[PDB]
RNA sequence: GAGACCGAUAGCGCACAAGUAGAGUGAUCGAAAGAUGAAAAGCACUUUGAAAAGAGGGUUAAAUAGCACGUGAAAUUGUUGAAAGGGAAGCGCUUGUGACCAGACUUGCGCCCGGCGGAUCAUCCGGUGUUCUCACCGGUGCACUCCGCCGGGCUCAGGCCAGCAUCGGUUCUGGCGGGGGGAUAAAGGCCCAGGGAAUGUGGCUCCUCCGGGAGUGUUAUAGCCCUGGGUGUAAUACCCUCGCCGGGACCGAGGACCGCGCUCUGCAAGGAUGCUGGCGUAAUGGUCACCAGCGACCCGUCUUGAAACACGGACCAAGGAGUCAAGGUUUUGCGCGAGUGUUUGGGUGUAAAACCCGCACGCGUAAUGAAAGUGAACGUAGGUGAGAGCUUCGGCGCAUCAUCGAC
RNA sequence: GACUAAUCGAACCAUCUAGUAGCUGGUUACCGCCGAAGUUUCCCUCAGGAUAGCAGUGUCGACCUUCAGUUUUAUGAGGUAAAGCGAAUGAACUUUAAAUAUGUAAGAAGCCCUUGUUACUUAACUGAACGUGGGCAUUCGAAUGUAUCGACACUAGUGGGCCAUUUUUGGUAAGCAGAACUGGCGAUGCGGGAUGAACCGAA
RNA sequence: CCCACCCAUACCCCGCCCUCAGGGUAGAAACGAUGCCCUGAGGAGUAGGCGGCCGUGGAGGUCAGUGACGAAGCCUAGGGC
């Protein structure tokens, strides 16, 4: 016998989604190619998050993209692996070029009525394969009644 | 797919030590004193020794 | 009129002359019990029995369906066959015996000749289709070209059990050749020079049983001890170490090449091949029964720390115990998203489905206070330290955390 | 306290009713991955509770920062042996100094210097705290090890049991009774002690 | 005190199973990518927790599924996984 004080730790984190959406497993595929044939920690954060349940990915709203689109980043394109959402507060939206995993019908009219665009990963994928001049947004995840309550 | 064991097969000891091969053949475990007469013990060392 | 219900121990207590039979003075209690066959064709006739029945012979598609009746399990029993058994059996590991079995194999592929039988040989032309350069179809072959068949010959690969040779991995065991160390072993032999004694050799003296004793003293007609020196870097033991040659066991994972290398025409270098024999079937292998060696408490429960006590278990079949609803909570998947929820209802329908509709309403979007009430931006929605990621390499800084402010 | 249809300290029948039990019994295939626990701390006890600790599944965060039942070093406790007193003085003597385990500390997240304030404190701008600025990256300032991180969520058993070594406190005619650490067992097979909860080897 | 010898599921080497870990695998001649290839470590378990599989009655879809030339059931010192 050998004695072990110390056990052998098994992984902790996601390896892939619980979801069975067909195409979010193509979407994992195509991400799983690009982090294991590129260098960029982008594209390996982005497929982490795209393992992720729903209480792992808040929604981003127009307001904090408009908030995070200041000083420097008016150009840069905006990443979120959550829905986008609305947010009327926000009477003026800024023109953004924003890839996310899903948009709310009124952040995608609102978002093209300013004159940015809207993307998909996918499309996120082909146009910028290794992240170059982005912004990775997410949204707050402590803001639950759950998380409240603990 | 296999480890070998150097000190039983020769080509893994030429492998892993090229100047294997020239110890063996100069007998470099074998090497001889250098000469010349040794000087005897010294005898307050052996008066020391079998003091009682 | 129906069912994602039950299928004769189920489902109503009742699928049947069931609220019957039966019990109780009475109020009341209350079962068991479905299935021959398509058709009775439900066995004529003979025979043996007092009879029940039996045997022949019949019916039938089947009596291996005979009003004990579809199928016909187990407990348990009879006969037949095999076996074991000196105060339990049963079980585990491993042989053997006997009985009984499943595979595998029977030849394939590729060449070289000879003989047949045919032209769906190659090229070209036309049409058609396609992946747009590949094909198919019709004509052309005139047999040194193709395609099958039949005889030989040859190579290779083929089933089961084994033997030998050359290797690789692991390992046990025997022998041999060297090197080093120590007080450069200590001893010891042979020499040289000193010194000494006794368990005193020879000699000499005295006693005797004539066998041997006692005394004296230092090598003589034996020898020994101590010291120094030479041979001598002597030998050997012990310890450490560099190699070489045999003897034996178990194992052969992988499956084109790639690499590290070497003794480099090649190899023992990133894992076994080569040669040969018998057999080709119960021979190997497997199952069952039994004997033999070794191993082996009766399960479940309970208790405490544990045993023990105690409790349940004659045997078999079928039945037999964390379910459903409402409401919370956390987590997973999904739709939509500052909104969300059609199904109370209405419209519609191929009619308990599916499809469609919207007012109200619920929850969320604002909190706080007992209440009256009041009600969330100084600032690019603040400062500072971190922080993934991005960067024009100056910085910008998500989530989140810490800390100081503001409402 | 006899008898009232084999029924009497309160008959029989049906129903409420599937009454309640904390007590007893039972509670239905397989393989794989992990895997425990017995005063820690608080509460009036027995007919007591919580609770720490120890476990498993999910995640998430830069799985960032390193940490550790260990030694060493400086320094405490144990000065206790020991050596000397041709050192002084006399376990209570000391120049020096035990074994055993043991506490605290050992970096850039650190060390100082300076500036001021103080509502602390000090005779006191004096210390200290609070901030401010600066200097120190020339070696990041012992060894060994390091698939050992952290935070949430949800779920579960056990939470005043037995034996033993050591240490310690009390005792008896003799037995023994409390504590503390550690090991084992309850949950565990194997080899040996002929045999077996507590023995030896080894998981 | 000395020499040899005996054997544990312990230790060493080799094969095989599983679990965990770390790598490789697309201008795809390309794959049950939920796959395959390479390498290393590990393997007892009550209460308790988690995963994957097997089996039974019934429902939708599908297999142009099986069946009186014999379905289901039952028996079997007969076999295979």
């Amino acid at each position: 016998g050998i004695d072990l004080r110390w056990k052998h730790v098994r992984s902790s984190h996601r390896k892939a989604p619980k979801s069975d959406n067909v195409y979010l497993k193509l979407l994992v595929k195509l991400y799983r190619f690009l982090a294991r044939r590129t260098e960029a920690p982008f594209n390996k954060v982005v497929l982490r998050r795209l393992f992720m349940s729903r209480i792992n990915r808040p929604p981003v709203s127009l307001s904090r993209i408009a908030r995070n689109l200041k000083n420097g980043n008016e150009k840069k394109t905006v990443v979120v692996v959550a829905t986008v959402t609305d947010d009327n507060r926000l009477l003026q939206v800024p023109k953004m070029e924003v890839a996310a995993l899903r948009f709310t019908a009124k952040a995608r009219a609102r978002i093209e009525a300013a004159g940015g665009r809207t993307l998909t990963l996918d499309q996120l994928a082909l146009e910028k394969p290794t992240g170059a001049n982005t912004l990775l947004l997410r949204g707050p995840k402590n803001a639950r009644e759950a998380v409240k309550h603990f | 797919v296999q480890k070998k064991n150097p000190l039983r097969n020769k080509q893994i000891m030429l492998r892993l030590n090229p100047y294997a091969s020239t110890f063996a053949k100069e007998k470099l475990g074998e090497v001889k004193a250098e000469e010349g007469k040794p000087p005897k013990v010294p005898a307050s060392f052996k008066e020391l020794l079998h003091e009682a």
